């Protein structure tokens, strides 16, 4: 129906929903890690096997992405599947329609672009700051080494890689909930129950080849 | 929690570790104890033959 949203000024104008929203994905994370964190046993007790297994899960795609070093990005990775994996999932199950707000819907951080185009030069100055960092400071990946004559495709394709990533997240979450949205105006929530079940198995999906493919970028920057 | 996990886990390995360290270790033990036990038995015996064929 509406992809209006309120903005809250500091002398210039944010979005209210998406600081809202992320909050409360920042409140999830941590209350449910500091819960799993606070008394540590040998053996896994029941519910540290969830998170013990998250982060096994987290290791495994950045060491097959990255390398032997994966070890220092492991936060980074994780925390890209994480806010994108619980920002949609908290866009999906936490009803929200209940919560009337000035002027806007509220349903996840992800909605809003700003979001996504965030999240997409986060990990822009990740590959860059790998690059810059293991690498010789006076060239990088894009150094036309291959051909000389492959500069402009290469140019061009540093632009592109945050834009696909920051698009294709963006775009799968919106258009999820808007069918959730246009769909519900035409009938009554029972009918729409099988969508929202699509919907959400794509929402972790985006979430984890987002993650999959930040970390596939930081090996292009290793080699 | 990450290094919560961490620390389970390298407890847990440890303790593995561990479990294979003192089990080599009483393999060890049991090897040496049995080739002492050998060298008495065998040192004595030559010593005697010795002794004896001298004697003889």
């Amino acid at each position: 129906v509406g992809q209006h949203f309120y903005w809250q000024i500091g002398g210039f104008q944010i979005h209210g929903q998406v600081l809202i929203t992320s909050w409360v994905v920042i409140a999830i994370l941590l209350g449910s890690a500091a819960i799993a964190v606070r008394s540590p046993q040998t053996i896994p007790t029941g519910g540290q096997n969830f998170f013990e297994y998250v982060l096994e899960f987290i290791r495994d795609v950045s060491k097959t992405q990255i390398g032997e070093e994966y070890r220092p990005w492991v936060p980074f990775i994780g925390t890209m599947f994480l806010f994108i994996f619980v920002s949609n999932w908290s866009g999906a199950l936490l009803p929200w329609k209940i919560i009337q707000l000035p002027h806007g819907e509220l349903a996840a951080p992800t909605n809003d672009i700003n979001t996504t185009v965030a999240l997409a030069l986060l990990t822009s100055v990740a590959y860059f700051y790998a690059g810059l960092t293991k690498k010789g400071l006076g060239y990088f990946g894009k150094y036309i080494q291959p051909t000389p004559i492959l500069l402009p495709i290469n140019i061009l394709e540093d632009f592109t890689k945050p834009l696909s990533l920051s698009f294709r997240l963006f775009g799968n979450i919106l258009a999820d909930e808007l069918v959730v949205v246009v769909l519900v105006s035409l009938v009554p929530l029972v009918v729409p129950i099988p969508v929202m079940f699509l919907g959400l198995f794509t929402s972790g999906i985006q979430a984890l080849i987002f993650a999959t493919l930040a970390a596939a970028y930081i090996g292009e920057s290793l080699e | 929690l990450g290094d919560f996990m961490d620390k389970r886990d390298a407890s847990i390995k440890e303790q593995l570790s561990g479990v294979k360290d003192t089990s080599s270790e009483v393999k060890q033990l049991e090897e040496q104890a049995n080739a002492v036990m050998r060298a008495a038995r065998a040192e004595i015996s030559a010593a005697l033959n010795k002794m004896k064929k001298e004697t003889q």
